[PDB]
DNA sequence: GCTAAGCGCACCTAATTTCCTGACGGCAATCCT
RNA sequence: GUGAACCGGAUUGCCGUCAGGAAAUUAGGUGCGCUUAGCAGUAUUCCCCACGCUGUGGG
């Protein structure tokens, strides 16, 4: 999907000190600091006027932050419930796979403004275990697409099937 | 005359109720996840509250012998009231048996240690269980009882035991999504080892939400239960508007000590009951400016001015009363004023609901 | 000329019940039996209890008819629960009934042609209100929704008409069933070896007399002789839509009239002004008027899209036209000038 | 020529009507398991009641020993997924013994669910069985209208006080008996922008936008909570915010 | 709390203390729905206790 | 009256253990003698 | 009016009650934004109204 593709590579492109006025602003909305509403201006504003298909505001400027910190390579056919998933088949099945399975979990229940921190402890968990790559575009559309029963339905049995391999 | 009563309390991370498996009661509404607290919790808070030890008039145990025999320093009797009870129609230790408390002292003493009898005296002690029905507990909750047609014998028969509820008590229901939290909890093994581990690992579940409480009473029923005595009951609605208002139910409120006062109380006087949750049938999003309590009360506003301008009759205008603690929360921000009656205290928000009732004053009703 | 009638049978529910039923158990048959189908016409028309009875019952039942499943609604049971006596007292009677849920069957009566016309002007004139066999099944497609025509048999007229897709990707019965009372052929020829017997041909109906009719069923394949139609609808509802665009022909007019009557002149610090802002998204995208358009300068837009992102705004965004909103928007504006780099 | 009422209620979490499982009723609808109240629930609680009781009125309206009444109403199919749940309860023995815990130690069912409700009057039948009283029928017909708009099924309710009121009536004088069943097809998923009532509602509206293109429409929603088409359309004849002037508009339009 | 106090040697005292006799429990939590924005002039600490303060004082007035 | 090129790094390591509760409470009528 | 019309599954209820995730840890090693410039020594100053066309009512 255009619009998305470019947001991506734009992302990847923003330099060390871009990301960490990005990192600073996390957890907090744009509008106490400055210089994050400026680059969510400078990212969004051109690709919103150029494209019609750009993501939501909202949505991407979660994903900004997230990319911000954690800072995984993007690359087709690594989405969330894949690599989560198969992180979830070398854990003790009967404590601590249910409460990373909980973990995981939780993400069904929340709006789009409270989302980042259960996103951060999942990423987190995917980063303690040396994980590089992340499919942020597939994570981007599936996310901007949060408002419909069956993108999650896709989601969650991808995470079954990631678990019976 | 119904009395209305629709409270929004915030709540601090708790554990009030709980399922099988140690998590928050949940429900969907509105085709999402909202947390709820069940009708029976809220009933025996009420019911337990320190605003009702003075109202409290009514027991239901299955262990009516124990009672029966606490009335006894030296008169041994345990067998033989056991035995009239599993002929009166309990089959045991019994099912379980709802009536008043200085009832079945006082007649269940007077009735079984006498030295009579067998059949007639279970049919006896039948009807003084059944016609003790002068609790307000009773009157408020409601009971029916059916006991077993086997075990009992056939010379023995049961009068009517049906108490109709004069209160009924909807779930609370969150204003918002649901919000399930998972606590990690360990257990430290006070003496040292060589391993350092704790004695219990666990998860316990909880959850803070906004709930929106609902409470309907029938005055007519309840003067029908509780008979013409009108000062029980007028005493009856304050010591309930007091307990719904200044309790909390006792989950697990020793770790979670979640004890916050409601900040909006709307007591609404009419002839349909209301139930205003559809107010929160769009979930409630925070927002930079206003809270929680501030969007819930301007959502239930909205819908209340809605009903107004909607279902309206002029053959009987609806009235109401609003609470706020000093006034914190208005109910029309904007636009609505049809809350006539602002009122920032408790005993003037009694005061004015029992005016409204009758000619009763809290300081007089306070006597039966 | 027509000498076919249709009558299109669809509700949430229908309950078609067989001849094994005025117990307390009263089940229903998989089709809808001839008795249903005659009443369902008899109260289009609109006759007594008793008028069926003269003299109306074989003029309709002559019509050997067929009717055409479109597709298998399952059998859901209702426990219901007669209140008895609610002369009366405290019994309750126990009943547990058959309906045929989510079920759409055509009935097609051939006969002759006036009696037909007169069948489709009933249909669209119930006098009287009809369902679906039991009271509480209204019907959810209208029954004269196929309109007549003239079919030699049954087979013909029942393969005409096509098979109506609800919505757009939903599993259609490759084979579809059709029960037709039996055509004796010539004179004399006994039913042959699958003909069932039914109970459900009408001679009084107060009270209900049925006599048996032999009944045999067809097989159909779709895609062959019954053809599929069209969605002719939305099923979803998708509440209407903002994302205004910023680069169409439709939007740079707009904006540029909106610059005409505020002089280029912006509207909370009055400085030169050179973009603009909306007020509410209730028209969008390319349909703007300019009475909801604010002439706004550069270093305050910036201002009021950093205060609307995330305030809950939904479509009625920043006025700087009301008191309220704009004791803030100067305080905002006190720090854009503080901290942004100049120098794309 | 028929009065056809359509209504949709969104109850709060309760059992309205029970199974002899004690589950909440439950139909089959869209391909997907659906809520349900039975059509004679909603008849008992219309009639029997203080609300309503305020040649023979309501023998008319609800048969009793060949009337063939004119109201009738459908078995209220929701218009999303039916999801039953369970609640456990557990009744305290409220005297100090050295175990906890007496009661039944049971379950319970409850559901919440947005009904469409379908009710049908023929009017000429109405008044046949009146013996002409045209304005005792309109009176009734009212009396109708201000019932099934306050009245909630007196199921299980001490302990579930589901008393919520509709949020959307749409009454029309049409020729055939048509029940727009066929538009909750789909089950209504919910969104973050939009609610539940008013994503069923506006299915009802996208629905009646067909049909009309291959008669009129009075549409009530409390002070206009809910508009029938969120457009400038002519899609409903007449948006009426109260129900009172919406029983005096359907009224005078009868007579 | 002796969490990670080695690494992170947050011993701070209490900046307020509200000690009240009475017989029901109450709790202030409520004060604190809507989350403390520090302001320039002010103190997060000092809001806190102002907020804390508006709601004792709305709760001893109206309960 | 307001310029324009060229230039924007990658390598190393990412951890271990052990503990994870028990007993108690589970209803009755009334729907052909 | 069609195995159909008339037709509730009714009411009685706290899951509750016990608990520190705990102890351990440098983000380091490398770095020029930089090369050009009168806010003014004039030769059409963009004009609407007006002088025998160089004064005059100002956008
Ligand atoms: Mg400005």
């Amino acid at each position: 999907n255009r619009g998305t593709v470019d947001f991506i590579a734009s992302l990847e492109n923003l330099k060390e000190g871009d990301l960490g006025i990005l990192r600073k602003l996390r957890g907090a909305r744009l509008d106490e600091k400055l210089p994050g509403f400026d680059l969510f201006s400078a990212l969004w504003w051109p690709l919103r006027q150029k494209n019609q298909r750009a993501p939501k505001r909202e949505v991407a400027w979660l994903i900004a932050k997230l990319f911000a910190e954690f800072r995984f390579e993007q690359r087709e056919g690594a989405t969330l419930p894949i690599l989560m998933g198969g992180i979830c088949r070398k854990l003790e099945p009967k404590k601590e796979l249910p409460r990373v399975l909980a973990r995981f979990d939780q993400l069904a229940s929340l709006d789009i403004m409270q989302m980042e921190e259960p996103l951060s402890v999942i990423m987190g968990i995917l980063r303690k275990h040396q994980q590089v790559c992340l499919d942020w575009v597939g994570l981007t559309d599936v996310l901007s697409f949060w408002e419909q029963e069956p993108v999650k339905r896709e989601w969650s049995d991808s995470f079954i099937k990631a678990y019976k391999i | 005359m119904l009395i209305e009563i629709h409270m929004i309390q915030n709540h601090s991370p708790a554990n009030l109720n709980r399922d099988d498996l140690g998590a928050p009661k949940t429900c969907y509404f509105g085709g999402v996840l909202r947390s709820r607290i069940s009708s029976q919790c809220i009933k025996r808070s009420i019911r337990t509250s320190n605003d009702f030890k003075a109202l409290l008039g009514g027991v239901r145990t299955r262990r009516l012998a124990d009672l029966i025999q606490q009335e006894a320093g030296e008169t041994e009797c345990w067998k033989k009231a056991q035995e009239i009870l599993n002929k009166c129609g309990f089959k045991n230790t019994k099912m379980l048996v709802f009536m008043s408390k200085d009832k079945i002292k006082d007649l269940a003493r007077i009735v079984l240690d006498n030295s009579l009898g067998l059949t007639e005296a279970a049919q006896q002690v039948a009807n003084v269980i059944a016609q003790a029905t002068l609790a307000p507990d009773i009157a408020l909750c409601g009971r029916m009882l059916e006991p077993n047609d086997k075990d009992k014998d056939k010379k023995v028969k049961w009068s009517n035991t049906t108490v109709e509820a004069a209160l009924q008590v909807a779930h609370a229901i969150s204003t918002h999504i649901a919000r399930p939290e998972i606590d990690y909890f360990v257990a430290a093994d006070d003496v040292p080892g060589e391993d350092a581990g704790a004695g219990h690992i666990g998860e316990s579940m909880f959850a803070s939400a906004c709930f929106y409480k609902y409470f309907s009473i029938d005055w007519e029923q309840l003067v029908k239960n509780l008979k013409g005595d009108t000062n029980l009951a007028a005493h009856t609605v304050g010591a309930f508007l007091l307990a719904a208002a200044k309790t909390n139910p006792s989950g697990k409120q020793n770790s979670f000590a979640a004890h916050n006062y409601p900040d909006g109380i709307l007591v609404e006087f009419k002839n349909s009951p209301i139930s205003y949750a559809n107010a929160f049938v769009r979930p409630v999003s925070v927002v930079k400016e206003s809270d929680l309590v501030e969007q819930s009360i301007g959502q239930l506003s909205n819908y209340v001015n809605d009903i107004r301008l909607g279902y309206y009759d002029e053959q009987s205008p609806v009235i109401g009363f609003w609470f706020s603690p000093n006034n914190r929360y208005p109910l029309g921000y904007k636009h609505s004023k049809l809350a006539s009656r602002n009122i920032g205290n408790l005993n003037e928000l009694v005061g004015a609901v029992l005016d409204y009732i009758g000619g009763f004053k809290w300081e007089e009703v306070q006597k039966s | 000329p027509p000498n076919t009638l249709f009558l299109r049978l669809e509700g949430a529910l229908q309950s078609w019940g067989s001849n094994e039923a005025k117990f307390a158990l009263r089940r229903t048959a998989d089709a809808p039996t001839k008795s249903g189908v005659l009443g369902l016409l008899c109260a289009a028309m609109g006759i007594g209890r008793a008028e069926a009875a003269d003299s109306w019952l074989p003029k309709l039942a002559n019509l050997r008819m067929g009717v055409r499943i479109d597709r298998p609604g399952i059998r859901w049971w209702d426990f219901h629960t007669v209140g008895a006596g609610q002369k009366t007292r405290a019994e309750t009677l126990l009943s547990r009934r058959e309906y045929l849920a989510d079920a759409s069957f055509l009935v097609a009566l051939q006969g002759e042609p006036e009696l037909v016309a007169k069948l489709s002007a009933a249909l669209a004139k119930p006098v009287w209100a009809i369902y679906l066999g039991r009271k509480s099944c209204p019907p959810s497609r209208p029954v004269c929704e196929h309109p007549p025509g003239f079919y030699n048999t049954l087979e013909e007229a029942l393969s005409a008409v096509p098979l109506q897709k609800r919505w757009h990707n939903e599993p259609l019965p490759q084979i579809l069933p059709c029960v037709m009372d039996w055509i004796p052929g010539y004179d004399g020829e006994h039913a042959p070896d699958d003909a069932e017997i039914h109970y459900d041909l009408p001679v009084s109906f107060q009270p209900p007399r049925h006599l048996p009719r032999f009944v045999i069923r067809r097989e159909l394949v779709v895609g062959e002789d019954v053809q599929v139609s069209r969605e002719t609808g939305t099923s979803v509802w998708r509440p209407k839509g903002t994302r205004a665009d910023y680069n169409n022909s439709e939007y740079k007019k707009v904006r540029a009239e909106r610059l005409v009557m505020d002089h280029a002149a912006c509207m909370v610090c009055k400085a030169p002004a050179t973009t603009v802002q909306h007020v509410n998204y209730r028209r969008a995208g390319g349909k703007e008027i300019p009475e909801d358009l604010r002439a706004l300068c550069r270093l305050c837009h910036d201002a009021c899209t950093m205060l609307e992102y995330g305030s809950g705004m939904t479509t009625n965004r920043i006025d700087p036209c009301d008191p309220i909103w704009r004791e803030r928007i100067l305080a905002k504006r006190k720090e854009i000038v503080e901290f942004r780099s100049r120098g794309r």
